[PDB]
């Protein structure tokens, strides 16, 4: 079953589905394919919590259910500069406007 | 032309609300004009008397928001070899879907008090209305 | 392969090329493989990617589709962003 995600860096967002039998490396590896850093140098979260590379996406809790195409479940990402890793840093999305009088 | 077809054949029928909407369900009599039946809630059906070659279209009962019955637009009961009609949500267009939360909120008076595009007005006072809808030929 | 949608406020929304060419606007924006919206905010183009991630997946499909959500507080501006894309 597909599982759909958001993975977060800072300012930067992926949408991506994955199999909920893939495993947490194999998520690295296309994070590597689109921002070009390799698996060794990411770490990947589930809220605050490290995921490690060999356990399945459901074992890690997203599931078809819910990681849904319009709600997709996000995935926390850090990069290693060279020396140690970054701490886990995801900027949040603006706030709306408050309600117009009229709603 | 969108007419129901006066066959006198019996044709037995299950409306199957698969959808989150409560269906208004409507008969185009035998001179096209729409007839309400029955709504149905949320995940419920009901079995209807029908004949073979009538035609039925189904809409969100409160905001006539067009849905789908068999992943189409009209329904035709057809020999009983009872029919399934299963009712569900289109895909909606972001910009319809966007329309239709903005007319749950804002009362028809008050769309020219929104801050949008004059356009914008147009598309929410122009309405889902099967009056319409009929019209294509 | 991918493309990069830019928000108003700097978030950047990478998503599949697929996806985004969706929007007969998008296809135009980008023919470049990003595209920056100085208009569209990140609370509301974050939906908008989304909403072409659920097009795609429930677009025919005889099972049963959800009801696509939308907050009252983005509404509006998700109005205006699909509106002016063409989604
Ligand atoms: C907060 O502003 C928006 O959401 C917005 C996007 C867009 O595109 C044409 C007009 C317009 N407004």
């Amino acid at each position: 079953m597909d599982v759909f995600l958001m993975i977060r860096r800072h300012k930067t967002t992926i949408f991506t589905d994955a199999k909920e039998s893939s495993t947490v490396f194999e998520l690295k590896r296309i994070v590597e394919g689109i921002l070009k850093r390799p698996p060794d140098e990411q770490r990947l979260y589930k809220d605050d919590q490290l995921l490690d590379d060999g356990k399945t996406l459901g074992e890690c809790g997203f599931t078809s259910q819910t990681a849904r195409p319009q709600a997709p479940a996000t995935v926390g990402l850090a990069f290693r500069a060279d020396d140690t890793f970054e701490a886990l840093c995801i900027e949040p999305f603006s706030s709306p406007p408050e309600l117009p009088d009229v709603m | 032309v969108l007419r129901s077809v006066n066959s006198r054949e019996p044709s037995q029928v299950i409306f199957c609300n698969r959808s989150p909407r409560v269906v208004l369900p409507v008969w185009l009599n035998f001179d096209g004009e729409p007839q309400p039946y029955p709504t149905l809630p949320p995940g419920t059906g009901r079995r209807i008397h029908s004949y073979r070659g009538h035609l039925w279209l189904f809409r969100d009962a409160g905001t006539h928001d067009g849905l789908l019955v068999n992943q189409t637009e009209l329904f035709v009961p057809s020999l009983n070899v009872p029919i399934f009609a299963n009712i569900t949500l289109p895909v909606y267009t972001l910009k319809e879907r966007c329309l239709q939360v903005v007319r749950s909120l804002v009362k028809p008076e008050n769309y020219r008090r929104l801050d949008i595009v004059r356009s914008l007005y147009e598309d929410l006072e122009d309405h889902p209305n099967v009056q319409k809808d009929l019209e294509r030929l | 392969m991918y493309v990069k949608l830019i928000s108003s406020d700097g978030h950047e929304f990478i998503v599949k090329r697929e996806h985004a060419l969706t929007s007969g606007t998008i296809k135009a924006m980008l023919s470049t493989n990003e595209v920056n919206f100085r208009e569209i905010p990140s609370h509301v183009l974050s939906k908008v990617c989304m909403y072409f991630t659920y097009k795609v997946r429930y677009t025919n499909s005889s099972t049963e589709i959800p009801e696509f959500p939308i907050a009252p507080e983005i509404a509006l501006e998700l109005l205006m962003a699909a509106n002016f894309l063409d989604c």
